[PDB]
């Protein structure tokens, strides 16, 4: 709780003025100054109220939104200013989870001086209000979301000139021995047993391929030929996990679809395919193959991001190439690395976490990330570094923030974030793809419950060529394949119009299950 | 680790005309005993463009789990002809099926649905208004589709 | 190769020069065979074995306790059966074929071994006492008798007394009561006389998992020394159980705690006069494996060995790896006092040496494999797919350290033991190169007869050659390395070293007393040729 | 009543040359415990001709016999190739195990021994003097010859 | 993993007099076929003070060993007690059974001995020089030592 909000709400001091106060390092400054000490507590006090004063509306005969039954103007609309000028000055780690939020908050439907939100009108009227100062990002969604915002009533109702500009953007569209033989013919015959029966219900995986396995790498181990085998392995993982006829593969997408109650910000987890090897080396338990595949991935990874890509101003396709299998490479060397560490225990404060960091701190890490970050970032090339690097990090335990070591790191991060302005494009001389996905991607590392929620927070202060950075190598295809939760907005928005008709909801109809 | 495993899914009735009620019978084991009830839902899918033309069709609530295999036979309605476009009207469409616990879905089972016209010349030349009376709906049983997600189950 | 020697044997050269040379006319004589210098050393090394394999090897009322758990009649029926069927010679100077030519091949052998150009000294002396123990059977071939080699062997080992009054009471009664030296050089045998006469939070599951090891270890050390036993099929289920339930439970890092702490406490150490020194016969080394033995886990120390070769689990090796890399760096910077009398140091080198040991076994178990890489085309490509990874211990930094400030004695042994279960290919790499050239410089400055050049004591440089001329015999080591190859007072000037230490620290020195009491124990020659020869009994 | 019962007689080192000493692992039986020392000898059979050929190996006691299945090993040497008849050494002869208890015995057993050459050049032409430098010794061990005799036990 | 394996040793004629030869049975398993004859030897330590005092009774080969197991016995001769110290005559020693292959050692086994006076009046005061024919020897078979090298074998 803080002294701020209400002496702002009670016309004080300007919203710009505390918005400069907050982003920075007559009497205003000196009234401001007075309550320094809750300078870092603004930002989460503010979120958990608006949370918490949600509750009422959220849904933890019907009434049409009207515009002049709002309960109160001046209050609703200070408070949006602040919101907005919050996320134009990036106050908040994560963009799209605050887009989700006012998404929520626009389809409500039933049910300090005084609450807020005491009515659905005042609550789809906050809804409308902020949503209009973010016009450019939502004009690069994909093409269902343009069509089913340009559709909706309420904006008609509460803004038609947010509907006439919403409608008027969608015209915008496009030496080896004998026995290894004989292994690799054992593992063809293995993964085409699985290609076949891995989709019929009652399959196990251990069940039934946890023996035939197991005896490959011991006579493998035997006959000491693990490099061969790690290549081949490598080579077809790299291969296969990549990837009216324009109707069967529309309507099959349906069934791959990830967790539905997941976004906006889901633990990682290997989608289809790729969710093949990961048993494989779960059930593989080998100390040598382990070692050679780490050796093999960090030279592969190492190889792949120094390679000097041509640039005209044509057209090219081998960047999406390159960074999905930089991100998968990475992804499957972070799984691996940092496999025996992870224990569902955070270290509890004392003296006995010195011990801890003090025996974990004196082994080099498996890849030196941090000169390839600080190499990379000084020849701009950033957008080709920073996703497989975010997707390595992702699968750490509790115990590496606590080093000493990445901190640096993740304090370059912070000091990367906060210059990746949206509105300022007359000094940034960077497209906006480019932007709007880094952003997308920083956001959602902040997230996962490994990293410490407070190092966001409490930090002072954190202070030349021309490269692949200008160019606009960023599609709307590669960033919804790189970022697959940025779609979950417009399966909200479908949501408002199915639920309408047939509304049952209740009697629950308990029903009794049978046994032999 | 899963701690509920669904063993076989056998389709009812197949094939059966538009206003048949769809029917299903479930198989599935649970090493131990839950906590909190199960749920399952089913969703048509109207069409392939959106997902606002999907029904919700029923959603039930299994009793108290304890350990062991059980079975039970699922009952809904049919679907209402009128919120389906003409487009999607004839043609082929999935039903699916999910079960959640904490209000978290884990596995989705999904069948392939082909609808087509009984006579012969309303196969050769369907009309304008699609005539939901005399088309047949099959379960394509030969081919189930099952997805499964991690999840805390504690 | 051998146009040098034929110089050297027909009186055209000095031995000063040549040797002086390796490490005015005469110098132009000399620089005629520049590029022969290198090959000197082991052409003579070769030729001085080949000319000693004429000689040395190749290669009734009776009583019973019971123990618990007329011929007439039969001659008709034999008949019946058989139609159907129907001194050793004594030594004495006078026989020698030549004395010249030995004298100067003697003179060049004990130069060369002097200034430290051979790879090996113990090896050298072993050799050497090889050629005085024989007792039966270019211009022209040598040693046509037994004479030649005695009086060789004895010309070469006497300029080397400092080095012989070092080791312990046994060797030096043996050779100053020998038979045979006193026919040649009765003062040396009298001054080795004078020299022995002169010398003197966890969880509960923790408790149920301690309780198990404890138990296993009291099934080995009580049943490991009856025969038939086996440690993989007796121990090979219960072990992994215990291991797996340890990962589940997710609590590796106090058991890892536990284990270093029972291996360092153990196998350091657990009419009484006689019994010790008779026992020592029972746990010899091997027999024939001198004297440069491969390494190898004497003791109590095979237990873990086995251990980890059974467990053989991922998350256990990486905490075991860990922690050990942890103590060894913590106790490599212990300062030690130097000043009555001081016994940490032992502890130290002795805790140091198994560390080092069980560290280098653990890191390079993968990549132990059978073959090196037999082109130099494809070799590049695993030289480049291996150099990637940054080593478990920063061993280079560390050595360069230890030098700059003295120290010299408690960073090579373990170090140099630490190399020695490395597998095949890691000489070829472009790491440890540095480390293995600045081994060969420090090898090389060490010489026994100067002293005024700084200050450090005797048995310090003998422990150092000792250590340092066993690495370069191993096996996976390349031979190639040794020729083609071309500040403060502190802790290596004190008195530290002691013979115990030094016989404790290289076990294969003590084989000279064996080859000495070989020679008495053979007082004739006993059962010599054929011998019975036995056909098995199998049963089903 | 027997109180001493041979039950088997093992053959080692088979076959062997001449030279090799004859080496035979028997055990027997004891009804009760014996007040006195077995005598055990062995006896090689010289020639069919006449029994002045006879030699014998060597003789050994036996300490005080609780009843039990006590076991030893008897050994005794090779037969002196001196003595042997030529036309006897070069054939099949047969070898004598008695036991006898206070002067008197009461078991005689009796295997068969092959003295053949090995080589096969040899074997079709033997040398006028035998050679035993290089003859082979076979026991035919699977037909051995028992006899049995009551003895004044007490 | 080495192939041949030593499974039983048992120690025959035990107690005996001095002048009684030794007498052994060894059996061993084997898993694959040997290309070479083994080689056993016997090792007596005369003095329990240095190694100067070993003197070697016998060593035999072993002919050809196909797969399985199998069993032999060994004997050899008494030593000779002429070289051995005064000093060393009576009390405790070892006696040393070793086995080589290809000319490399691989196991060895070993035993305490016991040599005293069987009168009581010369085990409570012996005489100043020896008498052989009144010692006896004893091996204290209860408590073998083994130790086993790893060696190479192809």
């Amino acid at each position: 709780m803080a002294a701020v909000l209400e002496s702002l709400l009670r016309e004080e001091v300007s919203v710009a003025a505390v918005v400069r106060w907050i982003a920075r390092s007559a009497g205003e400054a000196a009234a401001l100054s007075s309550l320094r000490a809750l300078r870092k507590e603004f930002v989460p006090f503010l979120l958990n109220f608006l949370r918490e004063q949600s509750s009422r509306v959220l849904p933890q005969t019907d009434e049409p939104a009207d515009p002049a039954r709002v309960s109160s103007r001046q209050r609703l609309e200070l408070v949006a200013l602040v919101y907005s000028s919050c996320i134009a000055e990036n106050l908040v780690p994560n963009l799209f989870l605050e887009l989700f939020f006012v998404f929520q908050l626009l389809t409500a439907r039933r049910m300090l001086e005084s609450p807020l939100f005491q009515s659905i009108h005042d609550c789809v009227f906050f809804a409308v209000q902020v949503l209009e100062c973010h016009f450019q990002v939502l004009s690069n969604l994909d093409k269902g979301t343009l069509k089913l915002l340009a559709e909706n009533e309420r904006l008609l109702c509460f803004s038609p000139a947010l509907q006439g500009r919403l409608r008027a953007a969608y015209e915008g569209s496009v030496r080896a021995f004998h026995t290894f033989k004989k292994q690799r013919d054992v593992f063809y015959e293995v993964l085409r047993e699985w290609e076949d029966h891995h989709e019929e219900p009652g399959w196990d995986f251990e069940k039934g391929l946890g023996s035939r396995i197991r005896a490959m790498m011991g006579q493998l181990s035997a006959a000491c030929s693990h490099s061969h085998f790690v290549r081949l392995f490598q080579k077809q993982l790299l291969q296969m996990c990549q990837s009216k006829l324009g109707r069967l593969w529309r309507l099959q997408e349906r069934l791959m679809a990830p967790q539905s109650s997941g976004g906006p910000c889901p633990p990682p987890t290997f989608p289809g395919c790729q969710g093949f090897f990961r048993d494989f080396i779960l059930s593989a338990s080998s100390f040598q193959f382990n070692q050679h595949l780490m050796d093999s991935l960090s030279l592969k990874i190492q190889e792949l991001n120094g390679l000097a890509l041509p640039q005209h101003e044509g057209e090219r396709k081998q960047f999406a190439v390159v960074l999905l299998s930089l991100r998968l490479l990475a992804k499957f060397l972070g799984f691996v690395a940092f496999l025996p560490y992870r224990g569902p225990e955070p270290p509890p404060t004392g003296e006995l976490q010195d011990s801890i960091l003090a025996l974990r701190s004196q082994v080099p890490p498996v890849l030196d990330v941090r000169t390839l970050l600080q190499r990379g970032l000084q020849a701009r090339r950033a957008v080709l570094t920073v996703p497989w690097l975010v997707e390595f990090l992702s699968f750490a335990d509790h115990v590496v923030p606590l080093l000493e070591y990445y901190r640096d790191i993740f304090t370059l991060l912070l000091r990367l974030h906060r210059s990746l302005v949206l509105s300022q494009e007359s000094e940034g001389k960077m497209c906006f793809l480019n932007k709007l996905l880094l952003l997308a991607v920083l956001g959602w590392l902040f997230q996962i419950p490994t990293v410490p929620e407070d190092l966001f927070f409490l930090e002072e202060g954190p202070s030349p060529e021309h490269g692949l950075d200008n160019a606009p190598v960023v599609d709307q295809q590669l960033l919804y394949t790189c970022c697959p939760y940025i779609g979950e907005l417009r399966k909200l928005l479908a949501s408002w119009v199915s639920g309408s008709s047939g509304r049952s909801g209740g009697f629950m109809r308990k029903i009794t299950p049978t046994t032999t | 680790m899963a701690k509920v495993q669904v063993n076989n899914v056998v389709v009812l009735d197949n094939p059966s005309p538009f206003y048949n009620p769809f029917q299903f019978e479930i198989t599935f084991e649970c090493i131990e005993d839950l906590s909190e009830d199960l749920e399952w839902k089913i969703i048509y899918v109207g069409s392939a463009e959106s997902e606002e033309y999907d029904q919700v069709l029923d959603s039930v609530l299994v009793g108290p789990v304890p350990a062991g295999r059980h079975m039970f036979v699922f009952q809904a309605d049919a679907p209402n002809p009128g919120l389906i476009p003409d487009a999607d009207a004839v043609g082929v469409t999935v039903v699916l099926i999910t079960c959640t616990y904490r209000g978290q879905e884990f596995i989705r089972v999904g069948y392939y649905v082909n609808n087509e016209y009984t006579e012969t010349e309303l196969r050769e030349n369907p009309p304008v208004k699609p005539d939901f009376s005399k088309l047949q709906r099959n379960i394509l049983a030969s081919n189930p589709r099952v997805t499964r997600f991690h999840i805390n189950w504690e």
